């Protein structure tokens, strides 16, 4: 249990949750909804301290960019924009306010898309922002001094 | 009151040496001419409101130096000038009589900018 | 500046004041005409955090004039409080 840093609860779209949230929650629709996620397809992916969460959702959001049909502007443009800024986040090439922007454009594509893939892309990054905020700051902070 | 101030600081407007009673007799005069205009008139009610009220302390308080801030309208020597102007208005709108409804409603939508 | 002292007394005495303290023309005191490049600030709303134009809509927040009375016991008021007699100059009231 101590090894697992966070868990994808029920699907890639469903925002991942850490041990601090998943210590007692039952995998049910109502409890998942109040856990700021969803059970969806019960795709439970457990993920440990060793692996980096930003890299974990990096491949997910890269996959999402590889699957948007491009029909509506928010999904066609926003997901690609998310991929580029997040790729910097893996190294940490941003400022404190970029997480707030990544928060901002996530809400912009949340629900404004024709289909539920756009907000389906909002939720994973949205959960990542809300939970491991200090992790983003320190990895981004590490980016600054190593490339001083 | 006190020593008669040499000049008012406004060229053309002189200093009246007996200002308090001149302001008195003016204020009665506008009250007098305001008798003609019937009671329902709003202009009458407005100036029958500020005349006697402003006639109050000028009748009571005799010091024109304190009368400056009693009326908060600058020097007394031009307050009476303004009082004369109010008397001129009473004479003027005794002809105007604007208590009737509008002469004309505005022709169609001549107002309502923009076009 | 060039001007010898005996000339300076003549100018100072005739005008009744000392002029070498400050002169009409310029001298080395001016800033050099090759000032370093500047680093002009950014706008107050330049942040890439929440900055939606839905907040600042100066042109759009304008409202057509408010309707108060249209053709289609009372108090007496004034458009503004009467002005306040400002006091004399503290540094030099009577010039
Ligand atoms: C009337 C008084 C006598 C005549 C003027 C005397 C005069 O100017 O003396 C020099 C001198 C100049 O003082 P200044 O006007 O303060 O000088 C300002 C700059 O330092 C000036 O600095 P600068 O570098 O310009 O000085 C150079 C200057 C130097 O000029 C001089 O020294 C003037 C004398 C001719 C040379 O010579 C020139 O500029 C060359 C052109 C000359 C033009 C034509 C001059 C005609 C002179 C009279 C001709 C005959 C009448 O005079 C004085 O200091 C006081 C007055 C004269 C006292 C001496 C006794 C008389
Ligand atoms: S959100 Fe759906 S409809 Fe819009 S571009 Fe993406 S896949 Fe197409």
């Amino acid at each position: 249990w101590d090894n697992l840093l966070a868990v994808i609860p029920g699907g890639s779209s469903t925002p991942l949750i850490p041990k601090s949230v998943c210590e007692t929650v039952l995998m049910d629709f109502d409890a998942l909804v109040q856990a700021q996620t969803g059970l969806g397809t019960a795709a439970v992916i457990v993920m440990d301290r060793s692996t980096d969460i930003v890299k974990a959702i990096a491949r997910l959001i890269e996959f999402y960019k590889h699957e948007s049909c491009g029909q509506c502007t928010p999904c066609r443009e926003g997901v690609d924009w998310m991929n580029k800024v997040m790729a910097r986040f893996v190294k940490g090439d941003a400022r404190p306010a970029e997480i707030d922007s990544l928060w901002e454009i996530s809400k912009q594509i949340e629900g404004h898309t024709i289909c539920a893939l756009g907000d389906g892309a909002a939720w994973p990054v949205q959960g990542l922002i809300r939970h491991f905020r200090p992790e983003l700051e320190e990895r981004m902070q590490q980016f600054a001094l190593q490339h001083q | 009151a006190g020593l008669l101030k040499k000049t008012t600081g406004l060229v053309g407007l002189a200093v009246c040496e007996t200002p308090h009673e001149r302001l008195k007799i003016l204020y009665t005069k506008i009250l007098d001419v305001l008798g003609q205009i019937p009671k329902n008139a709003a202009y009458r009610k407005y100036t029958e409101q500020i005349t006697n009220e402003k006639l109050g302390m000028v009748k009571a308080e005799p010091d024109v130096k304190k009368l400056e801030e009693q009326l908060q309208g600058g020097q007394i020597e031009e307050v009476i000038l303004q009082a004369e102007n109010e008397l001129s208005l009473a004479r003027k709108m005794l002809r105007w009589k604007p208590w009737e409804p509008l002469v004309e409603e505005p022709p169609a939508n001549q107002w309502k900018w923009p076009i | 500046a060039s001007a010898t002292r005996v000339i300076q007394l003549l100018r100072n005495w005739a005008s009744g004041r000392d002029l070498q303290a400050k002169l009409q023309l310029r001298y080395q005191e001016i800033s050099k005409r090759t000032q370093p490049p500047p680093k002009l600030p950014v706008g107050p709303s330049h942040k890439l955090s929440n900055n939606y134009y839905c907040t600042r809509d100066g042109r759009r927040e304008a409202m057509p004039p408010s309707i108060v009375m249209s053709s289609q016991e009372k108090k007496a008021v004034t458009p503004a409080p009467p002005i306040k007699r400002w006091e004399l100059s503290k540094d030099q009231p009577y010039l």
